[PDB]
């Protein structure tokens, strides 16, 4: 149970370490892509976003899940840096045609039933 | 068949007396606002709480802190068990301790006060299967009732 | 008065406008082999003075003809955009419709009008040949039914 | 037949009836209310009640291939003339 | 047939592919867990997610089988079984016109190593099955989408994947640009429970557990 | 059985190799094409003057859904819900409610035309033939509201194209 | 509440919020947004229209079927109001016309009409209404944009006590003939800004502010009655814009100054055009017209709404005016303008 | 139909109509159920 296959990383160590160059990578994109798809947004706002989904999934231990996200994260700096993706494919990460969503236990009580 | 009850008199929006003292619907934000001064600007046995019939645990305890943290105590309902003695102190009680999976193989048993015809048709009916099986002595005491 | 003479410029610009166009089918599925199919020798579009304009800066109309999924969206907008004045768009079949046979997949949008301002909804799954033929016939006549010039002369 | 309601909306068989702000009426506005001027329930309780003299009778409602699944309804109720359930035409036997 | 409305068999193929079931059931005995020929003549050979290059190269090249034609590899998202994936290989053999049905067990973290190498008709056969189901294929020249939209998330073929998925696009006037916003549908699914509670044909019953 | 396509055997006598030194100088399986086109241009169109005149089409079309009613003119509809349950794209919505008589029709019949994909199988499905699909394929429109018949509706246009559908299905109920 | 009007939904296109407007004129710059805003939690709009439908043919997705009704209707007409007002909730009014018509005035745009739709909506039975004016709406200011604004609203306030009046100071955007209208000037060789233009301070709003404002004034109870005023986070002098834009543009700058009765000769001129006039003398000393400063009028930050920089999203608008040659150019080459704080 | 007349039925549209979209005759689509859930009727007069 406990012994499984590693699929690219033994362990947690060289899962930052792949994380460390990808990273490297999702922060040096940041100039040429904001330029040559012709956004509105900064780089500095495009910077801290790579920090943004680089953080949410950082509370995982298995190694192979981790480094699954490595190559899963991957799979789309080539797809953005070679064109590949739209404009309308990397505002979708900017999430901003929504209203602000509810945070408060007021504001869910009234907006409808439904935690 | 109670699901049309369910479609019948449905309240659906907070219900506050309007300026001649006449229920209207209005947004939360007046009903509540209603409800938060009169609870802060009263405090003690001047506020209390009367439970229905069909009520959650979930409202049951939500409330039962805040009466008490707005310190009071008459937690109220309609049936009354006699406070005297144990009352809600002690489980048995108030608890079918026997459990109603088991009362088959009961020999004799004493109703009192009671029409489990009409009070608990699904209790009256185990009773009755183990009455037909069984061969138990039921025996309740009031009204001649079927 | 200034009335007729602009009715008549109307309806000489009209009449060109109803008799002229030239539709960019944007072909997605079996919606769109039927519309080569009512570019056949048996409908023959081309005998109303409409004629298949690839490069989309030339036609006037454009079809969506079959399923349009997310992956097919934004570039059919832009499709849309650099469309010049005046456009129309014309949906054909019940997936471009409203999603259609896959009104529930994850992928496709629930009708094409969702991404363009749909003009004439053809039903048809797929629509035979000359019921997109009767469609464009009634473009024509909802093209004909326009006040251009005597909504200007009032504005 | 077909009544009127107070915004004159004639309503349908069904019993639809918008009510008097009911802000979806908006949609009828510049168009039509389409509504089937013939209504189920009153164009077949004048047709003329069967009156066949027996117990059971077939009520295919007429072409058996192209009407509908043949039923045997049972015609031995006085109180009401018993009815075929698809077709809804009534049979009545004649003191019985 | 006496019969013209059930099937006919045909055993003749039948204990034939069986003959060749064992035959390279004794070949690899550290390789094929379980070898089943089904009433239809179907052949399979359950074998170990290590095996996809020599079992399918020793089905491709060798002179018994010579079953070089890779006919379809799919996967059957099994939720209740601790190996959810199935990935199905399809082999054809032209010289005995003869299918050929491999199966392997996989988590979603356990790698399948790629099987261009035997097939390079498999190129692009895993950039969907990743797609589709999730299942990373090691050593493999492309990994990329090729049928979700770019940049979609999640693994749609998944069982526990929703119909409608998540994201619904629309063209929003405020930004010029079509947009993604979680879904909500004009109508809901009218999901069918149409399972007759009386059993099915006996002959598939499950035993008494 | 099997043959082959491109064997090609180009005989190397000085005849043949004259014949393809022509081909070649002097355009003639050019020329072939031209006169190919032309014999076709001095043939009959077969373009049909629509709508003068429109396509040929058969007694078992299927088009526009139009709900019909017996001869004594009560719906055939009676809610046996057939129709939703194989309805491959579930554009079929109906919910049934008791009726004064107590032949209680629907109160809704619901078909999207925008998701309904006209295989036919609603027709097949009833059991009374309440719902069959007529054989207009005029009914387009401009706006996707009008696509979504409800049973008003199908009532009204089953009362349209009563007397097209009528011999449509009395032409071929044998063949069903 | 009545029972269909109680909102449902995640505020989705297929959503139900209760909502119920009836924007006026909204085939415009600004009632496009609000109503793209509208159709976001699924608000039924009305939006009686005017114009040739090919013209509002664009409005149609932004909400889901039936959600977006189109209605014929006049504004001379007395019943073509209320043939669209007798079933909302709420009603919005942006008719406006920045210049001179022959069958209409500003006054006729500014007093006549919104008055009309007022008494009406209130005879209805409305329960809200949000008629815009400007900023710089005052009663005797040399603008007869601004005196009509004036003279109407003190109409409508008066019609309606109810009635929410909404004052964005300028109105910057994808269209806003503003931030444009300052780019057309390079085909008319240098700009012609009266005396260099150092004495005239604006503070432009944009267009997703205050289009948010309005429905946030529609969910909020407390809005009935009030005079909001939306004004942006900063103000700049016109000659503070005019460089900044051109950069943002990268065009080349020649200012150039000339007199204000020349000036007016320009607008003219201008006007003379049967069709939409390039500027009017309106517009021409409506640009070296300073907006005001009241801080008494609740501002969009009331509401819930911060307002977004001129400087952050220009990007979107003034990257079509640039040539191929800066096409490509982002904003760090340009520089924010000088603001004058206040 | 001129020798094979075509069923009559009292139902059967006297008047064929032709398409009526984009015409002031046009179709519109609408629930034909009925409101399901009705509000509870506010009591009048009293209080207390
Ligand atoms: N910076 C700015 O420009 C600011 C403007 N405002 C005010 O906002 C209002 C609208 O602005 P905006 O949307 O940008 O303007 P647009 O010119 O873009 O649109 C004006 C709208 O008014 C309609 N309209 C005008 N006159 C009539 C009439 N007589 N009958 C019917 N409809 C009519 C137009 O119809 P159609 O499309 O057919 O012409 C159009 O829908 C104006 O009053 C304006 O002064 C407020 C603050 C700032
Ligand atoms: S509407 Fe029908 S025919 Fe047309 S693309 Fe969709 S499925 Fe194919
Ligand atoms: S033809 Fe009938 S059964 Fe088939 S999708 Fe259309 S309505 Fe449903
Ligand atoms: S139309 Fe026919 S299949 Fe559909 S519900 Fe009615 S009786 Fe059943
Ligand atoms: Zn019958």
């Amino acid at each position: 149970g406990t012994s499984v296959k590693p699929i690219f990383s033994r362990d947690m160590n060289e899962a930052k370490r792949r994380v460390r160059e990808l990273y490297r990578a999702w922060y040096r994109e940041v100039p040429n892509t904001v330029h040559l798809f012709q956004l509105d947004i900064s780089v500095k706002q495009g910077r801290d976003k790579v920090r943004e989904m680089f953080m949410k999934n950082a509370h995982v231990t298995d190694p192979r899940v981790v480094d699954l996200l490595v190559i899963k994260g991957k799979m789309e700096l080539e797809e953005t840096i070679n064109v590949w993706k739209q404009r309308t494919h990397i505002m979708r990460f900017f999430h901003e045609t929504e209203a602000p969503r509810p945070t408060d236990f007021l504001s869910k009580f009234y907006v409808g039933h439904d935690p | 068949f109670a699901y049309d009850g369910l479609k019948r008199q449905r309240l659906t929006q907070p219900m506050i007396r309007n300026e001649k003292g006449l229920l209207t619907y209005t947004t939360w934000e007046d009903a509540l606002s209603r409800v938060a001064g009169m609870l802060q600007s009263f405090q003690g046995n001047d506020v209390a709480a009367i439970a229905g019939g069909l009520v959650d645990a979930e409202a049951l305890v939500a409330l039962k802190d805040l009466l008490n943290r707005v310190d009071s105590d008459s937690l109220c309902t309609e049936e009354v068990f006699p406070t005297a003695g144990a009352g809600t102190d002690l489980r048995s009680n108030y608890l079918l301790n026997t459990t109603i999976a088991g009362v088959e193989e009961a020999d004799v048993i004493l109703l009192v006060g009671t029409n489990p015809r009409f009070e608990a048709p699904l209790f009256n009916a185990r009773i009755r299967k183990s009455w037909l099986h069984n061969d138990l002595k039921v025996a309740l005491i009031g009204s001649p009732v079927d | 008065r200034g009335e007729y003479v602009v009715a008549k410029l109307d309806d000489l610009v009209n009449w060109a406008r109803r008799s002229s166009l030239w539709p960019m089918t944007f072909g997605l599925a079996c919606c769109a082999v039927e519309m080569m199919h009512m570019a056949a020798p048996r409908y023959d579009m081309d005998r109303f003075g409409v004629v298949f304009r690839a490069s989309p800066r030339q036609s006037d109309v454009m079809i969506v003809a079959g399923t349009l999924t997310n992956k097919m969206a934004p570039a059919l907008r832009k499709v849309y955009d650099q469309m010049p004045e005046p456009r129309y768009v014309v949906s054909m079949g019940s997936c471009a419709n409203g999603g259609g046979y896959y009104h529930y997949s994850y992928s496709v949008v629930r009708g094409c009008d969702r991404i363009v301002p749909v003009d004439i909804y053809v039903p048809g799954c797929p629509p035979t040949a000359e019921a997109l033929l009767y469609g464009i016939l009634q473009l024509q006549r909802k093209i004909k039914r326009e006040k251009r010039l005597r909504i200007w002369y009032r504005r | 037949g077909v009544r009127t309601s107070p915004t004159g909306e004639k309503v349908t068989h069904t019993g639809q009836a918008y009510d008097d702000g009911d802000y979806r009426r908006v949609r009828f506005s510049d168009r039509q209310k389409e509504v089937n001027e013939n209504f189920a329930i009153d164009l077949i309780a004048e047709q003329p009640v069967s009156e066949v003299g027996s117990r059971v009778i077939s009520c295919d409602g007429g072409g058996g291939a192209l009407g509908h699944p043949r039923v045997y309804i049972n015609l031995d109720k006085e109180t009401k003339t018993g009815t075929c359930g698809y077709c809804g035409l009534q049979f009545r036997q004649p003191h019985h | 047939d006496t019969r013209p409305t059930i099937r006919p068999r045909n055993d003749v193929v039948h204990k034939q592919l069986s003959a060749f079931g064992q035959y390279v059931a004794e070949i690899l005995p550290k390789y094929v867990q379980q070898v089943q020929v089904s009433c239809f003549n179907e052949l399979e050979i359950f074998i170990h997610p290590d095996g996809v290059i020599p079992v399918l190269t020793f089905l491709r090249d060798h002179t018994n089988a010579q079953f070089k034609s890779l006919a379809d590899l799919t996967a059957v998202d099994v939720p209740t079984r601790q190996n959810r994936f199935e990935i199905v290989y399809n082999l054809l053999s032209l010289r005995f016109n003869s299918q050929i049905r491999v199966k392997t067990y996989t988590d979603e973290l356990t790698p399948i190593e790629s099987s261009v190498t035997v097939y390079k008709a498999a190129n692009w056969y895993e950039r969907e099955i990743w797609d589709m189901f999730g299942v990373f294929f090691a050593n493999h020249p492309d990994l990329r989408r090729i049928l979700t939209g770019y940049g979609f998330e999640g693994h749609p073929f998944r069982k526990d994947f929703p119909l409608s998925g998540y994201v619904e696009l629309r063209y929003d006037d405020e930004v010029k640009r079509v947009v993604a916003e979680p879904v909500e549908l004009a109508q809901e699914f009218r999901k069918f429970d149409l399972n007759s509670p009386w059993e099915a044909f006996p002959a598939y019953r499950q035993p008494p557990e | 059985t099997y043959k082959f396509v491109n064997m090609r055997e180009p005989s190397m006598d000085m005849k043949s190799v004259t014949d393809r030194a022509a081909q070649t100088l002097l355009w003639t399986e050019l020329v072939r094409g031209l006169g190919m086109t032309l014999s076709y241009l001095f043939r009959e169109p077969a373009t049909i003057n629509y709508p003068f005149e429109k396509g040929p089409l058969s007694p078992r079309f299927r088009g526009e859904h139009a709900l019909r009613r017996y001869p004594s003119g009560e719906e055939r509809c009676i809610a046996c819900k057939l129709c939703e349950a194989v309805c491959p794209a579930q554009a079929i919505t109906i919910e049934a409610e008791p009726r004064a008589d107590g032949s209680r029709r629907t109160t809704r019949y619901d078909i999207d035309m925008t998701k309904c994909i006209y295989c036919g199988f609603c027709q097949e499905a009833c059991p009374v033939d309440a719902i069959v699909e007529g054989p207009n394929f005029e009914f387009s429109t401009e706006t996707h509201e009008e696509l979504l018949y409800n049973k008003e509706k199908l009532l009204n246009n089953g009362d349209k194209w009563e007397a097209e559908i009528a011999a449509n299905i009395q032409a071929d109920y044998l063949y069903r | 509440l009545h029972h269909a009007l109680i909102p449902h939904g995640k505020g989705g296109r297929s959503s139900v919020s209760g909502i119920v407007a009836t924007v006026f004129g909204a085939t415009g710059f600004l009632g496009r947004y609000v109503v793209n805003h509208l159709g976001r939690m699924g608000s039924q709009v009305i939006v009686p229209y005017r114009c040739e439908p090919y013209d509002t043919m664009h409005l149609r997705p932004m909400g889901d079927l039936g959600q977006i009704i189109f209605m014929e209707w006049n504004g001379k007409d007395k019943d073509s109001i209320r043939k669209v007002v007798e079933h909302s909730n709420v009603v919005i009014n942006l008719v406006g016309r920045e210049w001179e018509t022959k069958n209409f005035d500003f006054e006729d745009v500014f007093v006549k009409i919104p008055h009309a739709i007022a008494q009406v909506s209130k005879e209805a039975g409305v329960e809200k209404l949000i008629h815009i004016s400007h900023l710089n709406a005052d009663i005797k200011s040399p603008s007869r944009y601004l005196r009509s604004k004036a003279v109407g609203e003190k109409e409508v306030r008066a019609a309606f006590p109810e009635a929410t009046i909404i004052k964005p100071s300028d109105i910057f955007g994808r269209e806003d003939r503003f931030l444009n209208y300052f780019a057309s000037m390079r085909w008319f060789g240098g700009v012609p800004l009266i005396s260099l233009g150092k004495e005239t301070v604006k503070q432009p709003v944009y267009i997703v502010d205050v289009s948010k404002g309005i429905i946030n004034a529609i969910k909020d109870p407390d809005a009935k009655g009030k005079t909001f005023a939306f004004v942006g986070p900063n103000r700049y002098l016109l000659f503070d814009l005019v460089q900044y834009i051109f950069a943002v543009a990268y065009r080349p700058f020649l200012p150039y100054p000339l007199p204000h009765f020349a000036y007016r000769w320009v607008g003219r001129l201008f006007e003379v055009s049967p069709f939409e006039p390039w500027t009017t003398r309106d517009k021409v000393e409506r640009v070296h017209m300073s907006d005001m400063t009241l801080p008494h009028l609740p501002g969009l930050e009331d509401l819930g709404i911060q307002a977004t920089p001129l400087e952050l999203k220009a990007i979107e608008v003034l990257r079509r005016h640039r040539t191929y040659r800066w096409l490509t150019s982002e904003m760090e080459d340009v520089k924010p303008a000088k603001t004058v704080n206040i | 139909p001129t020798t094979k007349p075509p069923t009559a039925r009292k139902y059967i549209w006297t008047n064929h109509k032709f398409n009526v979209s984009g015409t002031p005759q046009q179709y519109v689509p609408y629930s034909t159920t009925r409101k399901k859930i009705q509000e509870w009727v506010p009591p009048s007069t009293p209080y207390k």
